[PDB]
DNA sequence: GACCTTCCCCTGATGGGAAGGTTTATAAT
DNA sequence: AAACCTTCCCATCAGGGGAAGGTC
């Protein structure tokens, strides 16, 4: 299925999406470092499959797994800079979202 | 010169062309075979086809008791061929032939006796034919030797025909050449179509014989590229979608000034337009991993691609820590906890096993295991219990 | 208490459709 | 490229039944 450039992302934790918008783009005068997240997108991943010591822990403590990947514009590791520009080129058909 | 092209380029110049008298003597010599064929049927070509074959399998079932009884009477008793040629001429429906073959009372007249058995019955195969196909058994081999003398006849006349023209599959094929086909491949495929013209023409129409083997031939050509030109092979119909599009965009260029907006061709085209971008999302063709990189340089596509199934061992060290720490951690709870949890799920086990699967064998059914599964795993939730493993979880 | 009508699951029954095949005649080498 | 036709495979629709609900 089609990606997504949602903010929603799994395996991250608070500290680095606070520098995103609801849809999830690095805020434009916002300056990051890397490993830092410039837009979040997550790719559709199916079938996954657990080492029943994982299925342990999905039992244990209630921690569901996720039905997607993480592909994500990071900042290149060893960089840190400020974002000057931010552009958004949105395909024909595709709605547009509060960013655009 | 080299290469094969040029030794079939000029080795059909040795074939003559023919027109125009040719074509019709050389048809007409493929009628008369094939009427030779006619009268030997009377004692759609699909249809005819078969018949044909059930005229051939008679002469197979025939030939088949006589070679049997040949070998019966020749190998396994030792009798002369003559002897058995002359004594088996003329009957071939009775076992006439065979007591007086016994009666001749050479060394080998005894030997018959024995195979004098196992000939009787084979004969009898070899006779209930007349009463089926009203024919004498002699009839039967005549009219099928008539019958291939007709495809004879036929066959050389349809070479020579495909020989005489071989060269328009050459003057359709240079048309096609570059869509991702080898040259010879088209002219083949071209060759292909000119024989299934042959044998689908009618010379007595009076048209010229360059018009039906063209179209044939044109088919034959388009219809392959569609086949074997892709690497990922695309259905026939979906060829003809493409080129459809291709060219209503190429004739609306000097139209819409540089190129047609993509809703256009929907109207243009008989399609709805949802379908159009799929169409276009789909005729995307693989790139050789051979193909050079930035800077011109040796480093080629089939370079940079990484393998993505492998799991870094970075993830596979946590898996096994993760597999040692329930294994120290299963161990804290009780021994039928532990079996339980082992069983649920597939831990140091063959398959997990479901609710009813684990109650069998535990000898008490499916509630008593929720209510142990729901109480371990409450156990462990609990903190001091579940700090090792809460290290795996990170969200 | 039965009767008339009602609310949901398996066999397959099928219109729908994608993939496939055979023809096409002015002449055309 | 079009033109009408056959084999195979869908993922869905008329039909049946096993009971189920509600009422003069």
């Amino acid at each position: 299925g089609p990606e997504e450039i949602t903010a929603d992302i799994p395996n991250v934790g608070e500290a680095a999406l606070s520098k995103l918008d609801e849809s999830g783009i690095v805020y434009i005068g916002a300056e990051v470092t890397g490993g830092d997240i410039l837009v979040g997108k997550v790719t559709p991943k199916g079938e996954t499959q657990l080492t029943p010591e994982e299925k342990l822990l999905r039992a244990i403590f209630g921690e569901k797994a996720s039905d997607v990947k993480d592909s994500s514009l990071r900042v290149p590791n060893g960089v840190s800079g400020t974002v000057i520009d931010v552009q958004v080129f949105t395909r024909d058909g595709v709605e547009k979202d509060k960013r655009a | 010169t080299t290469d094969p092209v040029r030794m079939y380029m000029r080795e059909m110049g040795t074939v003559e062309l023919l027109t125009r008298e040719g074509e019709i003597d050389i048809a007409k010599r493929i009628e008369d075979g094939i009427n030779q064929v006619q009268c030997s049927v009377a004692e759609v070509p699909k249809q005819f086809d078969y018949l044909v074959n059930s005229m051939r399998v008679m002469m197979d079932r025939v030939r088949t008791q006589e070679r049997l009884i040949m070998k019966l009477c020749v190998e396994q008793c030792k009798m002369p061929k003559k002897n058995f040629i002359t004594l088996f001429t003329g009957n071939e429906t009775s076992d006439t032939w065979f007591n007086a073959a016994i009666a001749m009372n050479k060394p080998w007249s005894e030997k018959l006796h024995d195979v004098s058995e196992e000939v009787h019955r084979a004969l009898q195969k070899l006779q209930q034919i007349e009463e089926e196909t009203g024919l004498t058994i002699e009839q039967v081999k005549d009219i099928n030797r008539r019958m291939s003398i007709g495809e004879a006849k036929a066959r050389r006349a349809k070479k020579e025909m495909v020989e005489a023209n071989l060269r328009l599959v050459i003057s359709i094929a240079k048309k096609y050449t570059n869509r991702g086909l080898q040259f010879l491949d088209l002219i083949q495929e071209g060759n292909i179509g000119l024989m299934k013209a042959v044998d689908k023409f009618e010379y007595r129409r009076g048209y010229k014989f360059s018009t039906y083997a063209t179209w044939w031939i044109r088919q034959a050509i388009t219809r392959s590229i569609a086949d074997q030109a892709r690497t990922i092979r695309i259905p026939v119909h979906m060829i003809e979608t493409i080129n459809k599009l291709n060219r209503i965009s190429r004739q609306m260029l000097q139209e819409m000034g540089r190129e047609p907006t993509p809703e256009e061709l929907a109207e243009r085209m008989l399609m709805p337009e949802d379908k159009i971008r799929k169409v276009l999302k789909i005729a995307k063709e693989p790139i050789s991993m051979e193909t050079p990189i930035g800077d011109d340089e040796d480093s080629h596509l089939g370079d940079f691609i990484e393998d993505t199934t492998l799991e870094l061992p970075l993830d596979s060290a946590t898996t096994e820590s993760l597999r040692a720490a329930t294994h120290d951690v299963l161990a804290g709870l009780t021994a039928r906890e532990a079996k339980v949890l082992r069983m649920r799920f597939g831990i140091d086990m063959n398959t997990d096993y479901t609710l009813e699967e684990v109650g069998k064998q535990f000898d008490v059914t499916r509630e008593r295991i929720r209510q142990i599964e729901a109480k371990a795993l409450r156990k462990l939730r609990h903190p001091s219990r579940s700090e090792v493993l809460r290290s795996f979880l990170d969200d």
